[PDB]
């Protein structure tokens, strides 16, 4: 086994700028004979299979952008991406392709960095169809914010609601490089019924008053 | 115009075996080597093998030699990986990726979702995210309770991806429950039609729900 590691886990850069992974082998992949690294690096987008980007260690792949450049040798091997856009959001695999098994490194996250962006809040009450299931759904959507870290608190009628609530990141926006969370308080038709009144709270670093959305159910 | 074509996510007990298909259109099934790869989820790639089509030849990752076996047909240019005494920790994508003549894999399949379960396959519930009676409009799908992964949700059959967020699923209930944001002009809401496309292939259930106002 030859071990690929990587450094750092993750990055994180605003648009623009310049960063530099490792990849560290635990042999050489250095072939003396004809002189090349058989290392190969991969992009991978979330949900989506790795797409190759440098293979021979430095030789960029047809249709690869020359801001992505492969560097080293033997066991030393560095990806940069000198102008980082915001497509570029994805995590970076390198490979061992010299000798079995081939093996990948744990790869890198790059993550992109931006302008504080606050959160567009929406509530929703459970949907007719959903009554009849027994069940009723309170759905909370905060989208488009920055940074990632967010909190949401929900209330009954003034009265906040710990459990029962479940919460979703999306990745990272590959175009604005915003996040969105969306927040689901479900109980049963008759609790749901026993109340009137529900409130969706998002306090964020953004602003010290929450931005607070709210249902009744006799409106 | 390469293409990897891979059998639909499945739904497998622990225990059994499964077998995955690639079909490999576009260029010479006999003439390249057809490699595996498996992807945990949350984790890192882990290579499995090769076979080359054009003459049975395979090489397997001592990992998973055990409990692997890469054929193909020539005749259907397809690739298939069997995979058996599957256990939870096999739950994972499985890409097959062709490599070239250089040094890499330039192409790759979509990926086939296997999850090792004794839970039973449940379609979604889809219910649709209305503003409450009382610039822009955001609407959404609610996807609750189904199993296993994935699902694939879009607006107005694709033609609606700008503001779309699809959130990923959490396992709650046994069961997994997504939701999905839209954002259109609210000048064209309930003017025009919204409508989410929930697909659940291991269900093989489709449910177009269209948004209307309460």
């Amino acid at each position: 086994d030859i071990v690929m590691t990587q450094s750092p886990s993750s990055l994180t850069v605003t648009a623009g700028e310049r960063v530099t992974m490792s990849c560290k082998s635990s042999q050489s992949l250095f072939n003396s004979a004809n002189q090349e690294n058989y290392l190969t690096w991969y992009q991978q987008r979330p949900g989506q299979p790795p797409k190759l980007l440098i293979y021979w260690a430095s030789t960029r792949d047809s249709g690869v952008p020359d801001r992505f450049t492969g560097s080293g040798s033997g066991t030393d091997f560095t990806l940069t991406i000198s102008s980082v856009q915001a497509e570029d959001l994805a995590v970076y695999y390198c490979q061992n392709d010299y000798s079995y098994p081939l093996t990948f490194g744990a790869g890198t996250k790059l993550e992109l960095k931006r302008a504080d962006a606050a959160p567009t809040v929406s509530i929703f009450p459970p949907s007719s169809e959903q009554l009849t299931s027994g069940g009723a759904s309170v759905v909370c959507f905060l989208n488009n914010f920055y940074p990632k870290d967010i909190n949401v608190k929900w209330k009954i009628e003034g009265s906040e609601r710990q459990n029962g609530v479940l919460n979703s990141w999306t990745d990272q926006d590959s175009k604005d490089s915003t996040y969105s969370m969306s927040s689901t308080l479900t109980l049963t038709k008759d609790e749901y019924e026993r109340h009137n009144s529900y409130t969706c709270e998002a306090t964020h670093k953004t602003s010290t008053s929450p931005i607070v959305k709210s249902f009744n159910r006799n409106e | 115009q390469i293409q990897l074509q891979q059998s639909g996510p499945e739904l497998v007990k622990p225990g059994t075996s499964m077998n995955i298909s690639c079909k490999a259109s576009g260029y010479t099934f006999t003439n390249y080597y057809m490699h595996w790869v498996r992807q945990r989820p949350g984790q890192g790639l882990e290579w499995i093998g090769w076979i080359y089509p054009g003459d049975g030849n395979t090489h397997y990752n001592e990992k998973f030699k055990g409990k692997t076996t890469l054929t193909a047909d020539t005749s259907s240019i397809t690739a298939y990986m069997l995979l058996s005494s599957l256990t939870s920790e096999d739950s994972a994508v499985y890409f097959c990726a062709r490599d070239n003549s250089y040094v890499g894999f330039p192409y790759w399949g979509q990926g086939t979702l296997v999850t090792v379960s004794a839970a039973k396959t449940t379609p979604p519930s889809v219910y649709p995210l209305a503003p409450g009676s009382a610039s822009m409009v955001t609407l959404g799908c609610l996807v609750k309770g189904y199993f296993p992964e994935p699902v694939t949700v879009t607006w107005n059959s694709g033609s609606l991806s700008s503001g779309v967020h699809t959130f990923p699923a959490v396992l709650q209930s046994d069961l997994y429950t997504l939701s999905s944001s839209v954002t259109v002009p609210s000048s064209t809401w309930p003017s025009d039609t919204v409508t989410c496309n929930v697909a659940h292939p291991a269900s093989s259930t489709k449910v177009d729900k269209k948004i209307v106002p309460r």
